[PDB]
RNA sequence: CGCCGCAGGUGCAGAUCUUGGUGGUAGUAGCAAAUAUUCAAACGAGAACUUUGAAGGCCGAAGUGGAGAAGGGUUCCAUGU
RNA sequence: CUCUGGCAUGUUGGAACAAUGUAGGUAAGGGAAGUCGGCAAGCCGGAUCCGUAACUUCGGGAUAAGGAUUGGCUCUAAGGG
């Protein structure tokens, strides 16, 4: 909601970065075997725990 | 890369191929079979009237409830159909087939459809939603489509 | 010639007798274009805006039984296209569709 | 090429709903171009933009 | 891997068996609740569905309008694909 | 039904107008003979002026039942500050 407290506001804040694609160099590192984010989350799909 | 039926000689025929196309495999099929020993015109020209519906392809072997059509007499037939996205994708394939013969140096005018086949692809996956809080497969059925075009006249 | 001009009166009544309502006014449309392929033998048919207006006037069902209408066939050398030849289909006002024949118009 | 965010910024600038919003058909190019609600009010006292009439709604019948 | 001994979590068609994969059904059922779309143009390789204009309709203020609470958490806004 | 505001017909379109269906109408003459059963449908319906029974816990029954009128136009009276 708009009335949030700031535990709730700053848990969405790191949520909200650590949604994010990873970086194209990460797939150059020797010995990588990473292809891209599996903890993507999209809002619709899967809702927060909270 | 690996066709089947390879041309009984690789100086007078050129090959074209696709992966993974997003057209239904059976009407991709009965409409390769149509084409299939066409001239290169005559298979563009009928490929062409496909799509605006003034000939057809006839389904033979994936016929389950297909309608009938008056078309359908000039094959020795009784079903058939207009499939227009398989006729854009195998005209697609023709061009780029006739583009390679132009490559090669081999005129375009005597091509002949020798060798054309139709391969199943990996199934995609969507769903969808059933009555009673059921989900249900709503598999694509894409193709390979690969076909050798030789010269004779 | 093949850059001519006429003027035609179509049964607008006649070609939309048995369709239901609310498709009476958009079939009336596809019935004017294949009057126009039919009479100037071009693919390619532009019907006018004016033209669209008249046919839906009296809103989706009860379409004008008669519509003056008045073909041009023009060339399409503006482009690259498969048709070098178009019509353009327009509205013609009249009071009454008594003895009107089909008639060449000039320039 | 697309106005969608045109037509929202004249409907704010001029105070009325999208329905009375009128964008040139012919000079799409130039409304096109304004990204700004300034632009907008250029473009409006230019005469591209035009606030349309309401739809009339006469008492005749009734008085 | 053969031979002499030794030791087993040692041989499958079934168990509405377990897991995975694939068929026929089948290009079938179906994509039918709430009246409705049409013309021209633009961009574009590509337009029934995008945008603009024009027209015809609908919601009809107990709204298909304008704003909030709970809940969601960036879905908001530009540009691009 | 319309104005302000909003939308594009509700996750597709095109062509036809077979059966069977789903939803909605009409039907001569008869009028529940149909059916377990008037189920379903149909009849009635607003307002004004009349007029209203048995029974009753005297409150009701009661819009009982039943009947007439109803448009448009031109006026005429009455009702105030
Ligand atoms: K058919
Ligand atoms: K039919
Ligand atoms: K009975
Ligand atoms: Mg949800
Ligand atoms: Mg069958
Ligand atoms: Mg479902
Ligand atoms: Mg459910
Ligand atoms: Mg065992
Ligand atoms: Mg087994
Ligand atoms: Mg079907
Ligand atoms: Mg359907
Ligand atoms: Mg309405
Ligand atoms: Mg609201
Ligand atoms: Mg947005
Ligand atoms: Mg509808
Ligand atoms: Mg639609
Ligand atoms: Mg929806
Ligand atoms: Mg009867
Ligand atoms: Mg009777
Ligand atoms: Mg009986
Ligand atoms: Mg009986
Ligand atoms: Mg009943
Ligand atoms: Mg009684
Ligand atoms: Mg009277």
């Amino acid at each position: 909601s708009s009335h949030k407290t700031f535990r709730i506001k700053r848990f969405l804040a790191k949520k909200q970065k650590q949604n994010r694609p990873i970086p194209q160099w990460i797939r150059m590192k020797t010995g990588n075997k990473i292809r891209y984010n599996s903890k993507r989350r999209h809002w619709r799909r899967t809702k927060l725990g909270l | 890369v690996r066709y089947s039926l390879d041309p009984e000689n690789p100086t007078k025929s050129c090959k074209s191929r696709g992966s993974n196309l997003r057209v239904h495999f059976k009407n991709t099929r009965e409409t390769a079979q149509a084409i299939k020993g066409m001239h290169i015109r005559k298979a563009t020209k009928y490929l062409k009237d496909v799509t605006l519906q003034k000939q057809c392809v006839p389904f033979r072997r994936y016929n389950g409830g297909v309608g009938r059509c008056a078309q359908a007499k000039q094959w020795g037939w009784t079903q058939g159909r207009w499939p227009k996205k398989s006729a854009e994708f195998l005209l697609h394939m023709l061009k780029n087939a006739e583009s390679n013969a132009e490559l090669k140096g081999l005129d375009v005018d005597s091509l002949v459809i020798e060798h054309i086949q139709v391969n199943k692809a990996p199934k995609m996956r969507r769903r969808t939603y059933r009555a009673h809080g059921r989900i249900n497969p709503y598999m694509s059925s894409p193709c390979h489509i690969e076909m050798i075009l030789t010269e004779k006249e | 010639n093949e850059v001519v001009t006429r003027e035609y009166t179509i049964n607008i009544h006649k070609r939309i007798h048995g369709v239901g309502f609310k498709k009476r006014a958009p079939r009336a449309l596809k019935e004017i274009r294949k009057f126009a392929m039919k009479e100037m033998g071009t693919p390619d048919v532009r019907i006018d805006t004016r033209l669209n207006k008249a046919v839906w006037a009296k809103g989706i069902r009860n379409v004008p039984y008669r519509i003056r209408v008045r073909l041009s066939r023009k060339r399409n050398e503006d482009e690259d296209s498969p048709n070098k030849l178009y019509t353009l289909v327009t509205y013609v006002p009249v009071t009454t569709f008594k003895n009107l024949q089909t008639v060449n118009v000039d320039e | 090429s697309m106005l969608r965010l045109q037509k929202r910024l004249a409907s704010s600038v001029l105070r009325c709903g999208k329905k009375k919003v009128w964008l040139d058909p012919n000079e799409t190019n130039e409304i096109a171009n304004a990204n700004s609600r300034q632009q907008i009010r250029k473009l409006i006292k230019d005469g591209l933009i035009i606030r349309k009439p309401v739809t009339v709604h006469s008492r005749a019948r009734c008085r």
